[PDB]
This record gives C-alpha cells, sequence and structure tokens, in this order.
C-alpha cells in the first residue's frame, strides 16, 4: 500500500491499496470508511492522484456535495456531476475481481492497523499500488465509454489515455 | 504581494520561480501538484496564476484530442483561486540564444536562414495553425512568442501556447485575423527575410487544407481570400 499528500495539503495523508483475486465483493458492497473503487476505470496513479487533488481543491474551496472525503473522490474520478452514476460506474461492483482501497486520514498514520482493518474487509492478494499493476486491469474500452472519447482519438500508450482522463477530471 | 499571496496557497513545500508577468503571472516549479515526490517524469512544470482560465484549459484539452494537434499538457485546475498548472515546453537555445519560442529561433537563423532545418521547421509551424483553422478554433493572440519548440533530436516540433484569447469559431474572418496578426508579429522584426518566413509558414498551412481533398481546397480558397482582404484593410487606405 501508499501513504501520500498532495503538496498545498500538507496535513491530509492519503492511503491507497490494490487487490486482486477479490472473492467478496458482493459482500463488501452490502456491507457499505473506506471508498472501494473499481480498477478496470483506473489507468495509472496520475489519473487517481489528479483527482484526490481535485477532490481537496473542491472541498476547501468549493462545494462538498458528498457525505465524507473518500466518497467525494468517488464523484471527483467522473466526468459528470451526477452523484449516484459516479458511485454505481466507479465504485466496485458484484462481480469485481479487484478493487482499490482508498481513505483519506485527517498524526501519523498506523499502517499495521490499516493493513489489518483491510485483510478484515477484502477477501483477496493486496499486489503494490503502481502502474505496473494498474496496467494489468484496465479496460480500455470501457474507460472510452464512459469518459466519452471519441474513436479518433488514438494514443500511442497509457500516458496518453492518462492525459485525457486527467482532462476530464480538471474540468469536470 | 503577488508572491505573497501564491506562496501562501502553494505553501513552503512548492518551490516557485517567477519567469513572466503580463497584464497573469507565470512560474516555474519543480513541484508536481499531485503525484508522489520522485514519482512523476520531468524536471519542472508551469504554473500560471490570474490574479479565463477556466476558458483557457477547456481549449488546451479539447485541442489535445485531435490528432497532430501539439499543446501543453493541463496538469491541474483550480478555477477557484485562478490557477492552471501546465507541462514546461522548450528549453534554452544554446549560445545564449534564449527560450526557444519561434521569435529567439529565428533572431538565432536570421544571418543564414536558408537550410533545411529552418525551412522544415516553419512549415510545420504552419502545419500546426492549420490543424487549428480547419478544426474551427481560434487562437486569439498568434505571436511568435506564443510558439513554442521542443527538441526531437536534430529537428524542432512546434508547439501552440496561451489559449487565453482562444475560442470556438467556424468564421473565416477569425481565421484571417489570427494569420494576420502572425504574420505582422514577423514582420515587426524588420528582418529581410521576415516575407520568406511567412512564405513558408503559409506552405504548411495550405498543406494541411490540401491533404482534405476537395472540401479542403474550396475552405482553403475561402480563408486565404479573407485573409487578403484583412492584409488590405490592416493598413492606412
Ligand atoms: N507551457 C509552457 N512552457 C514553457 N513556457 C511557458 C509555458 N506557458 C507559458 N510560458 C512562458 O510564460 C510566458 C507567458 O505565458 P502566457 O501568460 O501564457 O502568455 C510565455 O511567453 C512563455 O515564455
Amino acid at each position: 500500500m501508499v501513504v501520500s499528500i498532495i503538496p498545498q495539503f500538507p496535513d491530509i495523508k492519503v492511503s491507497l491499496a490494490l487487490f486482486e483475486q477479490v472473492k467478496n465483493a458482493k459482500e463488501i458492497r452490502s456491507k457499505m470508511s473506506f471508498a472501494f473503487i473499481d480498477p478496470r476505470l483506473v489507468c495509472s496513479g496520475e489519473q487517481m492522484y489528479s483527482a484526490i487533488y481535485k477532490t481537496l481543491i473542491e472541498v476547501k474551496y468549493n462545494k462538498m456535495r458528498t457525505r465524507n472525503l473518500n466518497s467525494e473522490c468517488v464523484l471527483c474520478l467522473s466526468p459528470t456531476s451526477n452523484i449516484s452514476d459516479a458511485f454505481l460506474k466507479f465504485g466496485i461492483k458484484d462481480d469485481s475481481s479487484q478493487l482499490i482501497c482508498l481513505k483519506f486520514h485527517t498524526d501519523d498514520v498506523d499502517k499495521e492497523q490499516l493493513r489489518t482493518i483491510m485483510t478484515s474487509i477484502v477477501k483477496g492478494q493486496e499486489i503494490e499500488f503502481n502502474d505496473d499493476n494498474l496496467s494489468r486491469f484496465y479496460d480500455e474500452a470501457l474507460i472510452r465509454k464512459i469518459y466519452k472519447l471519441s474513436d479518433d482519438f488514438k494514443p500511442q500508450d497509457v500516458n496518453g489515455l492518462s492525459r485525457a482522463l486527467v482532462d476530464a477530471i480538471q474540468l469536470r | 504581494e503577488f508572491i505573497d499571496k501564491v506562496s501562501s496557497y502553494l505553501t513552503p513545500d512548492v518551490d516557485i520561480a517567477p519567469i513572466s508577468q503580463g497584464a497573469a503571472i507565470v512560474f516555474t516549479t519543480t513541484t508536481h501538484p499531485y503525484l508522489p515526490r520522485a514519482k512523476d517524469s520531468h524536471q519542472k512544470y508551469i504554473i500560471k496564476y490570474r490574479p479565463r482560465t477556466l476558458n483557457e484549459s477547456r481549449l488546451l484539452a479539447k485541442l489535445y484530442l485531435i490528432p497532430g494537434l501539439c499543446v501543453p499538457q493541463l496538469i491541474a485546475c483550480d478555477p477557484y483561486n485562478g490557477f492552471i498548472w501546465l507541462e514546461f515546453l522548450g528549453e534554452d537555445l544554446p549560445g545564449g540564444h534564449g527560450f526557444s519560442n519561434l521569435k529567439n529561433f529565428l533572431w538565432m537563423h536570421d544571418q543564414d536562414p536558408y537550410s533545411d532545418l529552418v525551412a522544415t521547421t516553419l512549415r510545420k509551424v504552419g502545419r500546426q495553425i492549420g490543424l487549428l483553422h480547419w478544426n474551427d478554433y481560434c487562437h486569439g493572440d498568434l505571436t511568435s512568442s506564443n510558439i513554442v519548440l521542443v527538441r526531437d533530436g536534430a529537428r524542432w516540433t512546434p508547439h501552440l501556447i496561451d489559449f487565453g484569447l482562444g475560442s470556438v469559431s467556424n468564421l473565416v474572418e477569425d481565421k484571417g485575423v489570427d494569420l494576420y496578426v502572425l504574420e505582422r508579429a514577423i514582420l515587426s522584426t524588420h528582418s529581410k527575410h521576415a516575407e520568406k518566413y511567412n512564405a513558408w509558414i503559409m506552405e504548411g498551412f495550405e498543406e494541411v487544407y490540401r491533404e482534405q481533398g476537395a472540401k479542403g481546397a474550396k475552405k482553403l480558397k475561402e480563408v486565404t481570400k479573407r485573409f487578403e482582404e484583412v492584409r488590405l484593410r490592416g493598413r492606412k487606405r
């Protein structure tokens, strides 16, 4: 797992963990503090971190729309402003076999405790949160449909696709 | 006071160096606005602060999606406080000839411009403008300072910056005025070679339109005609 800070927001920490071979997504959903995000829609750390940035800008300088920072970040991944749509499309699904587990921490985070909590919730195998692993699980076709990308847009690589998604996130 | 307010907004964790102030203030920073330290991919970035930010950000994002158009990456936007973070484009020219915008590149080569490098680079500048206009966008402030050359081995790749006055537009009048502003900016150096530079740029512009078959040919005639009218109305009569 990774623990990160956005430079202009020094006191807020965010933890991110990636799981594969997840067996109990249906159970997790039925028991839904964390955000549980569908990696099929996340191609890079750049994209994920741009949404964390947007979340904090929106909450500090505009208006929070949802319950907390974790839920606000799921909304900020989306290109559009309907909260239920964002939760459905970017949140895990009953059939999810991977997930991203995200939490905002508003002191230093107790990592051992955090790992224990996540493992008590998720039946699956944690792997490193990095671009090599995110590149395994994103679904470009689904991303194109959800972010409304034209077929004429043909990035040569993941960085190119990521840049379009960051744009959508920043301009939502 | 601007420096106080920006550094307070960013906090002391973000280094800043001012590089330009107009009637927006522009900084560089080595700090990425959201990727963890050392997980980013570039030495430095641009912060553009307006004490409009939305218009420019929206245009940069739309243009990126158009095949062939070269614009800086929109990294982050805070429209509530007037900040845009951008990819840093260009570099210092060797021999103290300055930042690699088109203006400085032309000055550097002005004593001996008849080379494959210069002609090819200027044709590529025209191609960028051609793509912009073909797709019904307008730059609004198309000077030789808003065209930035990015090094690609022994070649240069022209990019467009500063879309503060940009717009979506299918008006040929807008297109002619964009072309005229660049033509005049290039002429304003009084260089003996300025007419040739503009000729090479127009070659690149025309190539883009002619690549679009009969439809492109008709649209090009429209634009070039209006451009001629703008030139006529541009000086005392
Ligand atoms: N993306 C960029 N990369 C490098 N330099 C830039 C960039 N954007 C702006 N600048 C510099 O800042 C000056 C003013 O920018 P602007 O306010 O966009 O006209 C430009 O003339 C450039 O020298």
